[PDB]
RNA sequence: UUAAACCGGCGUGUGGC
């Protein structure tokens, strides 16, 4: 059956299921290797397996169906996709495909997908006759995505502050500029939880690049939705692989008129990997970055856009500063001008155990009038007018005190009265 | 192993004539030709050595065709179930993996294919060095002459060819002479000869004029069209944008100097300089000059034009091989018709009032009413099957019996046009001497008479190939039939 | 037929037209790839296609006819131009050429232009016998280009203020010095709209370099005229390509005695691209800019000039400050001395929600007496005399209040009375 | 070179024009080279001056490396060990004589060929010739002609090549040319020399 | 011009009949 159906559960149920299948000792091999052996035996029972995965296209023309729980990486259960399907339907990268698969005969490699039964949770007829992603008409954020939870938690403020600092909507391009040891982890955690709880209609796609495996395990089983990540366990090759794969999945899902939130941390390590995997042009820039090292990062960053026809792609990629060297800062610079949504976090206030320390001054949103109603916009303008003339510490303590003294944001408006 | 091949592809001098991609496709072909020697089974083997990433991995091509000889490369039109091929053509397999690696004869094949590939790259280079003038007059000496083409040299190893249709039928050639034509087609990826010059194709004259006439080239006299007959006769219709320009005496020159120079450069080719008109009727009138036509009948749908010259000038108007007409039929691209000499050669007033035998019973409830009406024409008989009542009033006395007789005669006209059509489509006529032949039914006789023979004597003098592609007979029954025909006609010795 | 004739319309009409042509599924390939396939089929019908485009000359000697709607970039419908045309007419870069084209035979690349029928909207005879651009005699702005709309909109002031701060005319060289988040976008928008509405005689050529694709879509279908842009989707190579191509098109159009307005934003990103694409001279300047990195930017900037014989080229390139680093400021410096027209915008007043915040003090025009009549010049001198001795906030609030209290500029003169 | 180049050279200049294009292999190349060099040797023996303008020396070195026996080893770039002996002989055949006659060769060196061996030739040829002249392509692509490298050009014992005060003025002129940039020096050269007609007129205009 | 097929001379010594 489905691989993810065997993947949601730990290795223990896989071991007892393999014992039901009557095979060699399963616990010895890896759990994904266990799944490979188990699907091989299930196919030996004389039935066609039903598999699913997102497509990865190599130079040869065939495809691989990378699974969600395998972090969109190379695995023994990556379904081989013959080029004939790419000739008939021309399924591009990121297309979630589900269909019938057969076992690999000897001297082969993996399972082969015979016939597609589901293309991106839709009929296969829509796959061939469809308007493409880079072919769309990009626009600004029209619909507002509220962030406050509504029951008044302590980190619920961490969402409210955004709704009070700069709104966030569909199709936006958001940056999180923060130094190390500032509070980005818990911030994106409660951001994802609030998006999932208050707006369960949109597709939450949290992303993690080069962090601690404990952080990956804390992120996967805390938030709603798919959690694909690539820690330092994988080199720049697998980093760029998972990055382009999730971005193409988001492109296809927006092509199918659906909203995709991509919370990525951090963009600077992604840029480092990109600069690592670019050919040398015989010259270096300021900080130690190749010339063409920014083209593909800029493509990946600008993939986010709001569409006239349907769907949206909103990415929130965290920028890292205070690294001591120049190149990272260079990345940050090359990224302030491309994104139309900035959000800056404070470490000088975070060291004072003052959370959340968001830079209310340099935060902002372009075309933010489309992100909030009329009189709420007037009141936010007046509130920023009040926040401006006071000091940094003044504004921040006023924020934290008077918002913890409140429960929700409109209640905050009605209390400022 | 693979690092050695990487060193070779790094050490190739002509990295620009043959970059990495052409190098590893050449090694694809080399390993294919090597596998031709490894196994006695002649199988095409792509190996996609993946130059940049890794090394070779052997495949096997199916060569989709209904045959089965050398089954390593035989697949029918739909054998694509197994392995999830699901492709009729182009589906190829990867059965044998990691065949014999590089050995000395493999290196020999690679060496010879890469040196001939460097030669092909130099051929592309000479293509580029001869190009950029496609459609211009070029000088060139010839090397060899053949019955189908001739070779030409310009210098700097510039090799080209002029085909048989590109030459004049009577232009004598000899090595060393400096012949001139125009470079018309280029094949930068061909196998044999690369560049192609011509002397008979129409547009040549254009650039001839473009190098002769100072008017053309700045487009004061726009060349409209031109038809040609190689070395024999070429007509050309031109149009001028200015009004004080006379194309009859400006393109010709001073008492036949420009057109005469062009004809002498072409090698004695008659040229007819004609003014182009925006009306096809007046255009075909002016095209057949020297000639005069007082009988014009143009039909848009049939693409035909009844352009009949006056009686007496025929031997000059049609000319040898119908050139003056044939070129005309190539100038506009239409068909013509010249048949009458004396009996009402107007072909318009004639067919307008020559119907005394057709309308013998049309308004024949009482013939003493009125003659047939030519104002509407009564000359189509099929589009006349339905005319509105807007113009059906002018005929006085159109009672209801009269229009019923009209409908009856229209049914008669449909019958007679269907009869004329079935006699016109029946240009086979399988006679009883063609049907009574054993093994030749009605349909086989239909087809056999459609082949081009309608009698029985000429049947015995065609072979198996001449009968081949027949509808309803195999080659052996074909041979038996033609043998029986030769027995009835030649071996029987009967008359 | 014409490519732009198939390009003004979306991909939907192209799809149904290809279905009329009876080809493979068109929606699968790109819409410009759709146009390529459609023109291939149209040529298969036995007719000579009529194409047009501006010329791009490579080292080999042949040319490419880049189309307007393709942002003057590489495309499958770029008409190949044989060197024989460059031998006969010697069409230089930027020459808008229209003529007969043929389909590409196999093993070829693109369509080939047989015979030119239109050279820069003129007869081909004027192409060979013509005086060149760098061969002209540069002069100052003689004719004044008024900016006010005339019906009194809120952003109509944004034009009036220019006519009140420093006039703009044909052949001028204008700079817009402004920090990020200041109001340059809407400013150049209403500037282009006012130039188009009030002065429809001149050729409006708005330019955009490295901005958001949503901004490109908002600019293309809002203003009158051709809108060629190159966002961050293209590296420095395509940036410099489109820049030199539009500048050569403007050069040719001025050679044909026509006026060309080039509104570019921003010049600093163009300078960054130029510094990225210059060979290293083994030394760096203050800020991180190569030595010869300014030569070609200076050429592109000084291409603008007013001509004695006919036509004008007026560029308004926006300069960016407050970027934190030096090199950008360096660019700004190297650009204050070459342009003869400065215009400075305020962000310290823009953060106060006070728009439009133009620096009335450091704005100015050289030889501005040729840009306005006598008594209007006297009145502008007296008005600047009045504006000078008051504070910055004073001058700016006086400006905005008393000009929104007015409708047109001469009405403003008659109200100050 | 190109045969069209040979035809343009033969019937444009004064004197004998012997050439060997790519139509001839390395054998005929070395043949014509040694033959013209021996003709020059004999003409200098007869106390006569011979100017030998050769282009290029790198293709001659390639031919020489093609026609040398293999010594079982290769150098950096792909050149045999003894492949330079005969080229060095042909290059050093030029000399000024006490008794009579002179042999002055101007052989063009080719760089920017992508590979090493040609550059190697260039190196092996900077130390043997006592007269260098360097031309610029980075300025030639700017349509700025003639683009001669004024910096790395020079002549050994150049005091015997020009009078006293003209030498002082050339020293001061190179002093002026030095501290400015490459583009600066080159545009100054081309502009102010096209603004002049002759060289002593140029000295009298710089005044 | 192109295609197909095929592609011990001499002395010496020994031994035997
Ligand atoms: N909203 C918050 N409330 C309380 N503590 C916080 C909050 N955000 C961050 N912190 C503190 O920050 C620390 C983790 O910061 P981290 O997310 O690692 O910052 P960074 O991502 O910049 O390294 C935790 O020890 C936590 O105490
Ligand atoms: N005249 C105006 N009226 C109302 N809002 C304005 C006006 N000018 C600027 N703004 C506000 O200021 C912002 C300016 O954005 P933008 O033009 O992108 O600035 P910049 O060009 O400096 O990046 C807009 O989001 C808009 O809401
Ligand atoms: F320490 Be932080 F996550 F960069
Ligand atoms: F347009 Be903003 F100043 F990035
Ligand atoms: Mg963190
Ligand atoms: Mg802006």
């Amino acid at each position: 059956m489905n691989l993810t159906e065997l993947k949601n559960t730990p290795v223990s149920e896989l071991i007892t299921l393999g014992e039901n299948m009557g095979l060699e000792n399963l616990a010895r091999m890896r759990k994904q290797d266990i799944i490979f052996a188990i699907l091989k035996q299930h196919a030996k029972s004389g039935e066609d397996i039903f598999g699913d995965g997102v497509l990865e296209i190599l130079q040869d023309g065939f495809g691989f169906l990378r699974s969600a729980d395998s972090s969109y990486l190379a695995g023994p259960d990556d379904i081989y996709v013959s080029p004939s399907q790419i000739r008939r339907f021309n399924l591009r990268t990121g297309d979630t495909i589900s269909g019938k698969i057969r076992p690999p005969k000897e001297g082969e490699r993996y399972f082969a997908l015979l016939k597609v039964n589901e293309v991106n949770f839709d009929k296969p007829e829509n796959a061939r006759n469809k308007i493409l992603f880079e072919n769309l008409t990009p626009l600004h954020a029209n619909s507002r995505l509220r962030m406050e939870r509504g029951n008044g938690s302590t980190e619920d403020l961490t969402a409210r502050v955004l709704d009070l600092a700069s709104p966030i909507g569909r199709g936006q391009r958001g940056l999180i500029v923060a130094p190390p040891k500032a509070g980005k982890t818990m911030l994106l955690q409660n951001i994802a939880q609030s998006i999932a709880y208050n707006h369960p209609d949109c597709v939450l796609m949290v992303l993690l690049i080069d962090e601690r495996p404990e952080e990956v395990t804390e992120m996967q089983r805390l938030v709603k939705g798919e959690v694909v990540a690539s820690t330092f366990d994988e080199p720049a090759s697998r980093h760029v692989q998972v990055a382009e794969m999730v971005i193409e999945k988001a492109k296809r899902l927006v092509e199918h008129k659906k909203d995709v939130i991509i919370l990525l941390d951090s963009i600077t390590r992604l840029a480092r990997a990109y600069n690592t995997v670019v050919p040398a042009s015989g010259k270096v820039l300021t900080g130690g970055v190749d010339a063409n090292a920014l083209h593909r990062p800029k493509r990946f960053f600008g993939a986010a856009r709001n569409v006239e026809e349907g769907g949206s792609l909103t990415i929130i990629a965290t920028a890292l500063i205070d690294t001591g060297s120049k190149m990272d800062e260079v990345i940050y610079e090359e990224f302030k001008g491309t994104g139309n949504m900035e959000l800056h976090l404070s470490r000088k206030i975070a060291e004072k155990r003052v959370f959340p320390a968001i830079d209310y001054n340099r935060s902002g949103t372009r075309k933010e009038e489309l992100l909030t109603t009329q009189e709420e916009l007037q009141k936010m303008w007046i509130l920023r007018k009040i926040i401006h003339p006071m000091g940094e510490i003044d504004a921040m303590e006023f924020l934290i005190n008077k918002l913890a003294m409140t429960k929700t944001n409109d209640d905050f408006f009605e209390m400022m009265k | 192993m693979n690092k050695e091949i990487l060193a070779v592809v790094e050490a190739v001098s002509n990295e620009k004539a043959l970059p990495r991609e052409k190098i590893f496709e050449a090694l694809e072909s080399a390993l294919a030709t090597a596998t031709k020697k490894k196994y006695e089974q002649e199988i095409d083997v792509r190996v996609q050595i993946d130059r940049k990433s890794g090394d070779f991995d052997t495949f096997r091509r199916w060569l989709v065709v209904d045959e089965v000889t050398q089954p390593t490369k035989e697949i029918t039109l739909e054998a694509a179930r197994y392995e999830d091929e699901s492709l009729n053509l182009g589906d190829y397999v990867e059965d044998q993996i990691e065949s014999v690696t590089f050995d000395r004869i493999t290196t020999q094949t690679a060496k010879q294919v890469i040196v001939q590939k460097v030669r092909e790259a130099e051929r592309a280079m000479v293509v580029d060095q001869f190009r950029e003038h496609e459609g211009e007059i070029i000088t060139g000496v010839v090397k060899k002459v053949n019955r189908d083409n001739i070779s030409l040299d310009l210098g700097n190893n510039a090799e080209a060819v002029i085909l048989r249709e590109d030459m004049l039928p009577r232009e004598n050639f000899r090595p060393g002479d400096r012949v001139r034509g125009v470079l018309y087609s280029v094949r930068p990826e061909a196998r044999g000869a690369q560049l192609f010059v011509t002397r008979s194709k129409p547009e040549m004259l254009i650039e001839l004029f473009r190098i002769e006439v100072p008017e053309i080239g700045e487009e004061v006299i726009e060349i409209k069209a031109a038809a040609r007959d190689p070395g024999s006769r070429a007509k050309i219709a031109v149009k001028t944008n200015d009004k004080r320009i006379d194309p009859v005496g400006a393109c010709v020159g001073m008492r036949g100097a420009r057109v005469q120079a062009v004809s002498t450069e072409l090698g004695g080719e008659r040229i007819d300089i004609v003014l182009w008109d925006d009306n096809p009727a007046q255009f075909v009138i002016n095209a057949m000059a020297p000639a005069d036509v007082a009988s014009i009948v143009v039909d848009e749908d049939k693409h035909t034009m009844d352009i009949a010259v006056e009686a007496g000038n025929l031997a000059q108007a049609i000319g040898r091989n119908g050139q003056n007409v044939r070129l005309a039929s190539q100038l506009s691209g239409w068909e013509l018709n010249v048949m009458t000499v004396d009996d009402l050669q107007a072909k318009h007033q004639a067919e307008a009032h020559a119907a005394i035998d057709t309308f013998t019973k049309y308004l024949d409830i009482d013939e003493d009413f009125a003659t047939v009406l030519v104002e509407e024409g009564f000359s189509t008989l099929e589009e006349l099957a339905y005319v509105p009542m807007k113009e059906l009033l002018e005929i006085e006395g159109l009672d209801e019996p009269t229009v019923e007789a009209l409908r009856e005669r229209a049914k008669n006209a449909l019958a007679t046009i269907a009869q004329a059509q079935e006699e016109s489509l029946g240009d086979n006529k399988p006679a009883d001497d063609l049907l009574n032949l054993e093994g030749v039914d009605r349909d086989l006789a239909f087809k056999l008479a459609a082949r081009g023979v309608c009698t029985l004597e000429d049947l015995a003098e065609q072979g198996i190939d001449d009968l081949a592609d027949i509808e309803g007979l195999t080659d052996e029954k074909a041979g038996a039939l033609i043998m029986a025909a030769r027995n009835i006609c030649w071996f029987g010795d009967e008359a």
